[PDB]
């Protein structure tokens, strides 16, 4: 299988769609009809063109200001990669988790010494009981 | 523009507990990778060396509305808790035992691996039962592995589920170590030659001729063997000990003796210097 | 008997990091190595105008491990619906003393490149990578070439499709071929 | 509603029963000592003790239990090989006798009565050639000298009850185990 | 952290002003201040912010077939973890040997 | 529940439980 | 659109690891 | 409808039960009901 090929499949039809919704919303965005070349009537039908921006304008603009940073959102979190192939910080770890060890085992080695120093040295004075 | 400033305003403010993007990579990045069964990525089961047995694990991000709360992601579901008493005589084992017992998700995890390692770790030991039966008569019921080299103590350290001589805590972590030297043995790489891919004692066959002794002690055993003689080892130092010790209290007006151990005592191997050390004096050690 | 595979090919030099990383990572327990070989590749041949699998090239690292050659030449026919295939053999032999019995039979070299590189622990197979280089005793296709080593009997040979699997993992800058 | 879920509980206690005897003789014992006797369903058909090497001449009469379609007065009525080869511990599954703890309990319990009567029969023999002998746990004890020494064990899982002798002569004292295994 | 760092850039410049920017061209209502508005964040925003989109995802595609990425999987940190236990276990024994010497006392 | 019971029918068997969590 | 693969170092190393083809 | 509502750990293997469930029936015939009540 080859998920790579369908998120980036994902990633343009998000992208043509961020260009369209971009594009599809700017055909009242730069002029106000300025003009009456609708040949069947400028007061009834030109009037209600503009009003009914919610199935004609705003339409595209409640997704297209909507879907951006869900789909952003949604590749983000669909790939999680952590991929960087080598895994940096794993032997940052391995040694952090040896160099602890290592210090651990020089630390019981003190006390194993100082311990047999004390036991060394007590045994002599055990022998001075003589009882 | 305000529901992204206000819905993903988050992690922009202050790193706080979010599963989103913020909480699954910091037990990934220490754990696992990504992987998807259903929901489920990154199972702790030790089968990078395992080959024992397989088990799955019921892992599932979610998330809840409160104040610093995290993913919790779920989990075996038992416990272990290990306390040794041998010292005992019993005909018929499999009564109760005595029960008496931060990153909660982390906590879980490390208890479900700790439970999956005491649980391999019973599954090695438990393939003891048959074998060369000779010079080490053992039985074994449930969780108890009762062993007797001679009838002076008991035997079979154990756990159990949640929900003085101190030879408590040195005698779990030699035979828990067990399963990964076992790992190691069989698994750092061989790199004999080019690529022949075995092993270098094994290899080493070539270079000299060794005697059928030394072919034997190419392979050992492990399991049951290690922990009885580590145990017989134990229990007859601390006989020789005593006796040592005992040896002062019967006889005073004699000549006493002093005590002195090594400073390095192998796990089998071990040596202890004793002197005549008549009293008051010092030009009587003959 | 044993058999012998291989998954020939190349790849660019600066195209080698993101390749071995994802060749590492698969079923290596921990610290990955490198070793650096010698080339001494002889010919044993004299008599019949057909040279034998000669290839005495053994590794010049750490002392005390024995040199040795394998069987590779003269591929045979067969492998219905399988990869490349043929007889092989391994035969350790002491230190020195190899060459020293090659010389005394009368035997000629056949190269001199050596060709240094990484190793890879993998599962049921074995993979390999090195890159020629053309240098004198002491000290060139420019092109870290890979393949699949793996030695083992006849048993089932049901190892040419697990090959397979991995080669189409290994699609981007890798792929398997024969040799003839 | 007393009928329906008295023979419902029992048959389902005794099937999964039987199920995790299937577990755990599936990775800790194997081949070594396993047949499988129970045919379909209703009643378990075990057999552990048999002639798995031919050393040993209750040697193959294995364990089995069903419902027979009775009063609930027994729980599962329980059969074995011919027990009670003596009088000690009542012989009835020693500290075991009740049932629903576990199948591997019974099995312990069989296997312990058998290896106790084989010791009293043997310490039979000892006494009557001449005085005296002592008895254990686990198993018998003979001295040589007046005091330890000279232990003697029994095999819970086959025949050729073992021995251990503190000291020397090792694979000699096979011979021994052999000869006693086989006469 | 490189792809950490990238991650949280590609984060940060996802809510870009294009969305925003739908209110620009109506600027021009006091003559026939903020007209840059227009320019910068109009398109060339949204253009970067695909372009590095499309970067990240020819990516080299590591995840072929199993599961790569690991690398704890293994030893002897579960002994290190004991080890700390041994330094605990020595911990106590010192403790209890602390208390005999204070009853020594 | 209270409504009528009168789920009569059949069947009274099959299971009604799920634990698929373990890559089967 | 980086290419990672190159088609005339497969070839070319392939001819010249079996015998000396190309060499003399 | 989020917290429970059947079964979470609800695995198989002594699922079985099931298996022998499927007896009971046939062990012993459902009386009629027609009775709600």
């Amino acid at each position: 299988q080859s998920k790579e090929t369908l998120l980036q499949s994902y990633n343009k039809r998000l992208k043509d769609d961020i260009k369209s919704i971009m594009d599809n919303f700017t055909e009242i965005i730069k002029t106000a009809k300025i003009e009456d070349e609708t040949q069947v009537s400028r007061a009834t039908q030109g009037e209600q063109d503009n009003y009914e921006m919610h199935v004609r304008a705003a339409n595209i603009v409640r997704a297209g200001e909507s879907l951006m940073k869900l789909v952003s959102d949604l590749k983000q979190f669909l790939i999680l990669n952590d991929f960087p192939s080598v895994n940096e910080a794993i032997d940052q770890r391995n040694q952090q988790l040896r160099t602890l060890q290592e210090e651990c085992d020089r630390k019981l080695i003190t006390l194993r010494d100082e311990i047999s120093i004390d036991l060394y040295e007590l045994e002599e004075e055990y022998y001075s009981s003589s009882s | 523009a305000e529901r992204l400033t206000k819905s993903v305003t988050e992690n922009q403010e202050n790193k706080l507990q979010r599963d989103f993007n913020s909480e699954l990579l910091r037990l990934r990045q220490h754990w696992k990778l990504r992987k998807v069964g259903d929901k489920i990525l990154g199972d702790l089961s030790y089968r990078s060396a395992g080959s024992l047995f397989p088990h799955h694990g019921t892992f599932e991000v979610i998330k809840n509305t409160d104040l610093d709360l995290d993913k919790k992601i779920p989990e075996l579901e038992g416990s272990a808790y290990i306390k040794v008493s041998i010292q005992k005589q019993a005909p018929d084992i499999g009564d109760l035992g005595t029960v008496n017992l931060s990153p909660h998700w982390q906590t879980k995890l490390e208890a479900a691996q700790n439970v999956l390692l005491c649980k391999e770790i019973f599954a090695q030991l438990s393939r003891e039962a048959v074998q060369i039966k000779s010079q080490v008569p053992h039985i074994v019921v449930k969780n108890q592995i009762i062993s007797q080299p001679f009838p002076s103590l008991q035997l079979s350290i154990s756990l159990c589920h949640s929900s003085c001589p101190e030879d408590h805590l040195y005698v779990l972590e030699h035979n828990l170590h067990l399963l990964i030297r076992e790992f190691h043995k069989q698994t750092m790489m061989p790199h004999p030659a080019s690529a022949p891919f075995g092993h270098k004692r094994m290899r080493l066959s070539g270079p000299q001729a060794f005697d059928k002794n030394e072919i034997n002690s190419l392979q050992s055993s492990e399991g049951l063997l290690e922990k009885i003689i580590k145990q017989a080892k134990h229990i007859f130092l601390r006989s020789r000990a005593a006796a040592t010790i005992d040896s002062l209290a019967s006889r005073i007006e004699d000549p006493q003796i002093q005590a002195h151990w090594s400073n390095i005592n192998d796990v089998y191997e071990s040596s202890v210097k004793v002197l005549i050390t008549s009293q008051g004096y010092e030009q009587i050690c003959k | 008997n044993m058999m012998e595979y291989l998954l020939q090919g190349s790849v660019l030099d600066h195209s080698l990091e993101s390749l071995i990383h994802r060749l590492r990572g698969l079923c290596d327990n921990m610290e990955p190595e490198t070793f650096l070989d010698h080339e001494m590749v002889f010919l044993l041949k004299g008599q019949q105008a057909s040279p034998f699998v000669l290839r005495a090239r053994r590794s010049m690292d750490r002392a005390g491990a024995p040199w040795h050659l394998r069987y590779l030449g003269q591929p045979e026919m067969g492998d219905k619906n399988r990869h490349a295939l043929v007889r092989n053999c391994v035969d350790i032999a002491t230190s020195e003393n190899l060459t020293d019995f090659l010389m005394e039979m009368g035997f000629r070299m056949d190269h001199e490149f050596v060709a240094k590189g990484h190793l890879f622990r993998k599962g049921i197979m074995k993979i390999m990578v090195y890159k020629i280089f053309r240098i004198l005793v002491p000290g060139l296709s420019l092109s870290y070439l890979v393949e699949l080593s793996v030695v083992a009997p006849a048993g089932q040979d049901m190892v040419s499709d697990d090959m397979k699997n991995f080669a189409e993992q290994l699609k981007p800058l890798v792929h398997l071929e024969k040799i003839d | 509603m007393y009928n329906c879920l008295h023979s419902f509980c029992l048959s389902l206690q005794l099937e999964v029963l039987h199920s995790q005897t299937l577990m755990l003789i599936r990775e800790r014992w194997g081949d070594l000592v396993q047949v499988e006797r129970y045919h379909a369903g209703k009643c378990l058909s075990l057999s552990v003790w048999n002639q798995q090497v031919l050393g040993r001449k209750a040697s193959v009469h294995k364990v089995t239990i069903k419902i027979d379609e009775n009063d609930v007065s027994k729980p599962l009525q329980i059969f074995h090989d011919p027990p009670l080869p003596a009088s000690d511990s009542k012989l009835v599954e020693r500290a075991m006798k009740i049932d629903h703890l576990s199948i591997e309990k019974l099995l312990i319990d069989s296997v312990h009565a058998r290896a106790h009567q084989k010791l009293q029969e043997l310490k039979a023999i000892l006494r009557g050639f001449n005085a005296s002998i002592e008895t254990a746990l686990p198993a018998l004890v003979v001295p040589i000298l007046e005091p330890e020494c000279l232990h003697i064990f029994v095999d819970l899982h086959s025949g050729m009850f073992q021995l251990m002798l503190y000291g020397l002569d090792q694979a000699t004292l096979d011979d021994m185990e052999k000869s006693v295994n086989d006469d | 952290n490189e792809r950490l760092r990238a991650l949280e850039d590609i984060e940060r410049e996802i809510g870009a002003i294009l969305q925003n920017a739908g209110t620009v061209i109506l600027e021009l209502s006091k003559e026939k201040r903020l007209l840059d508005r227009q320019a910068a964040a109009f398109t060339a925003s949204v253009q970067h912010v695909e372009a590095e989109l499309s970067a990240q995802i020819r990516y080299l595609t590591q995840v072929a077939t199993g599961q790569p990425h690991e690398g704890s999987s293994y030893s002897s940190r579960k002994d290190c973890q004991m080890a700390l236990k041994r330094v605990d276990y020595a911990r106590l024994k010192l403790s209890d040997v602390a208390r005999t010497c204070e009853q020594m006392l | 529940y209270y409504k009528f019971p009168k789920k009569k029918d059949v069947e009274f068997l099959p299971p009604q439980l799920p634990s698929d969590k373990f890559k089967d | 659109n980086k290419q990672t693969f190159n088609p005339t170092d497969t070839n070319a190393l392939v001819a010249a690891v079996a015998f000396g083809k190309g060499l003399s | 409808k989020a917290k429970r509502k059947e079964e979470p750990s609800s695995i198989f293997q002594r699922q079985r039960v099931d298996a022998l469930l499927l007896d009971l029936r046939q062990k012993f015939p459902p009386k009629f009901v027609q009775l709600k009540p």
